């Protein structure tokens, strides 16, 4: 079951030196906020969260 | 380090010696492709054939090479001009971007490069009034400035009444 | 097979040697992100490194190519009826071949003749081919020029000074001994004969 | 301003077609007022009146469209270039904390266009001599490159020293 | 740099009053060594010595000057130019560095001003068709473009063929 | 460092892509100068001139890197083996000191990838009886197994009385 | 304090000069018992008899002598080899060792001669494809790996579809 969010949510470059915040995008509901991702090759999801998570 | 730029013109004539085959490029380029190379009016190929020529020094702050496979005769006259397309098709993107000071750096050094290459046409190889003679400041005011397309037989000719210049046959 | 060497093989290399000769850590990885010392470091490397083999024949920066007669250009003093072309990567002229009559007049060379003209020149190198020696100079050198540029320490440079002078010799016979001295070009007495 | 420039010349000519009204224009443009229409070299005005044009596309990588108000006639000559100013009236703050890609980007692709202009107008509308005739490289050596003001009835000739281009009267 | 560049042609010329010494510069430069003035086609030198002229205005956005230490004669034409080289005017680090917006202004300014002192020479001092006549509009057709090298008493004109100009000798 | 030797093979080959530069090393290594790099069958050597390579990730678990200086063409082959010299890495006081599970890890570490990389010259690179087949336990008993030098031309053959393998000439 | 061990094999051969009676023994070894000596490939006996030698050095960092009862003769090959067994009999108890760095020591001097026994045997004395060559990097694929016993009169042979070594009968 799944109930809480990410602590943390970026989008980066091939170079993974970009940070592009979207922690809320990830958080909010579907009908609230979204956003692209992996928009080309070699870009990169970082999520973190503080407990570890298994899915 | 910056690229040679400053007085270095985007071209550069050679009077060969018997059997040279070594011609210095001794303006930066960023890619083999943007050199253009003409042997006693001829433009070369880059190849290894006979009478092709090879490259290097592409992306060298100072220059590169011309190797020409087949050696040169006395007096051959060897051309080298600098000729990259004026595009941009690089950005940043408007998220992921990660500006960094290689990247600023190939940037301007790209359009200072083309605009490099403008100034040496302009320089080098285009006709142009004294600066300092007494041109109309209005360019809406074309009477020495703009040309018509000679038929055959024709000079440049102002007209009678010095108003604009026209086509003027001149038979043979 | 092949040893590979130890000894600095990468400009990252020798600026990272010198960062921790003047005492901070410092990997080849997080090189962008090492500060002051590192802004220095990479800013002064190149006008170091080109000043130091543009100053001496050094053998292992040698080179040499054949230069180019530039037209529509006349020398009208002294005799001279060309102007040619220093190579792209010289950064110091040495010589020419043949022994002919030949200035360094601005920045081109000057002869006499329409012939074959070969340069030997100096030229910057990667640090791959550079002797163990002479990249132990460098690092000693540049180290120096950080401890001026950023530790701003006199008791720093005074104990960095002899270590940077005694590699100076060293690289130097060490890259000069592996050869013969050639002989004079110009010997009036003989000649003459 | 997060588009890509292409290597397009700033220029395009069409020989129209019975009753053609739409025209297209290949190379990007920022702003309608920067784009200069000829019909049968008489220069149109933007507009809904007919004799007029109206034009679209401004900011499109691929360039925009030109819609005549009247169909024109069988082989009318239809002429659009680009002229934008080259003038910098948006600039940075001294210590920006927010310097977006449409920012950088616009800075570069301008530039980038302006020169492409200028490189336009030098490439198809300009005299020059070939790239590999022997003209003096040394520029303030200006025998065959400054001209002089034509009067009433004259046309450029080379003098009879060989050292300089003079204004020489023609009656015939 | 934060200033911005206004659309001001690099090039002006006064025909001088009795006695005038002050004369406006209205375009923007940032260097005094890279602005020529000439007077009756003679260049100046910079200076206090009788003949010679004091400028003020580097970095300003317009209204620099020019003042003579001799007193022109009336109807004296002086000629001002902007003449910037073509030339990097920053350097990047390529570690994680500072920025500031005063260092894109200065870059980005700088250029503009090269560009448009090439364009000012373009439209000011230099010959073109007209833009909409039907020059050829792929470059490599060159009848039309490329000139010969001119001969004593030669001028420009276009062969019996119509196929390229070649220089043609004058005679009574 | 403290970090864990995975069972992974301390050699890897592969046939290049088309331009190709980055080829993983899929084993753990502790030195730059402990890892060899064969293309096509030649040795290359780490550096920045052109046809050697750069070498990242020392001392890391896996996932090192090989940047080839020149771009590889299609089916180069890239051959990358570890090869560090058999040694002690560490040495201990017989007065009473200090220890760190760091110094141990160290230790055992270095000697488990010594012995990997023997393993994988012995299970990749030379033969071997199949492990089921009736060899003599005894390793006196060296009929199957010891072999003799080779003169020209010879190749090895089993002796006609089965006791021992000996160099016979072909006669071809 | 520790053994010599970089890049010294556990081998040596020597040829011998007439009447010659004291062989280096150039690697450490822990017994005298775990060295082994040829003379013309037969093997001897330590032991005062003629024909037999004696042995000093054991335990040192860098190795011992060996010498013979009868002088050699001038061309005499003698064969010295390092043959540790490859066990561990003296382990730490689980509640009263008191671990020292001289126990550390020892522990990890024993095992890296181990180790480099086991190379000097796979360096110097058998058989490899070159690092390079293309084999198949499964272990599982044993076409190139695995070997047959040979009977008499026999070679070993790929088969003629090239799928396994198999051996092959030739007439002597």
């Amino acid at each position: 079951s799944f109930e809480q969010t990410l602590d943390y949510a970026y989008l980066s470059d091939p170079t993974f030196k970009a940070r592009y915040d979207v922690t809320e995008f990830f958080a909010s509901s579907p009908m609230t906020s979204a956003i692209g991702v992996l928009e080309n090759q070699n870009d990169y999801i970082l999520i973190g969260n503080q407990a570890p998570f298994t899915a | 380090s910056n690229i040679k730029i400053n007085d270095v013109f985007q071209r550069i004539q050679y009077a060969a010696s018997a059997g040279q085959t070594q011609f210095t490029i001794p303006f930066p380029f960023f890619d083999n492709e943007y050199v253009l190379v003409w042997q006693n009016g001829v433009q070369l190929v880059m190849g290894g054939a006979p009478g092709q020529y090879g490259i290097s020094g592409a992306g060298s702050p100072s220059g590169g090479l011309i190797t020409l496979v087949t050696p040169a005769a006395l007096n051959d006259i060897i051309t080298i001009q600098g000729d990259m397309p004026i595009d941009r098709t690089s950005i940043y993107s408007a998220t992921i971007s990660n500006l960094t000071g290689s990247d600023l750096n190939g940037d301007f050094n790209r359009e200072v490069v083309m605009m490099k290459q403008i100034q040496t046409t302009q320089a080098l190889l285009q006709l142009q009034y004294a600066p300092w003679l007494e041109v109309s400041q209005d360019p809406d005011v074309t009477k020495d400035r703009y040309l018509p397309l000679l038929g055959s037989g024709q000079v440049w000719r102002m007209n009678d009444s010095g108003t604009g210049i026209e086509a003027y046959t001149i038979d043979e | 097979m092949i040893e590979l060497t130890s000894a600095p093989t990468t400009k990252i290399e020798i600026i990272s040697a010198a960062i921790s000769m003047v005492g901070k850590q410092q990997t080849v990885n997080t090189i962008d992100g090492g500060g002051a010392l590192a802004i220095d470091a990479e800013k002064l490397y190149d006008t170091l490194v080109s000043a130091e083999l543009g100053s001496n024949r050094w053998r292992f920066a040698q080179a040499f190519q054949q230069i180019s007669i530039i037209t529509t250009l006349n020398p009208t003093f002294d005799g001279w009826l060309y102007e040619c072309q220093i190579p792209a990567d010289c950064i110091m002229v040495q010589y020419l071949y043949p022994n002919i009559q030949y200035i360094v007049f601005g920045d081109k060379i000057l002869t006499k003749s329409n012939q074959t003209f070969t340069l030997i020149y100096s030229r910057n190198v990667p640090v791959s081919k550079w002797p163990p020696p002479f990249s132990l100079y460098i690092v000693y050198h540049l180290a120096s020029m950080l401890g001026i540029s950023v530790t701003n320490s006199d008791r720093m440079l005074a104990r960095i000074s002899q270590g940077m002078e005694m590699w100076e010799s060293r690289a130097l016979f060490a890259d000069a001994q592996s050869s013969v001295t050639l002989p004079f070009r110009h010997n009036p007495y003989v000649d003459v004969r």
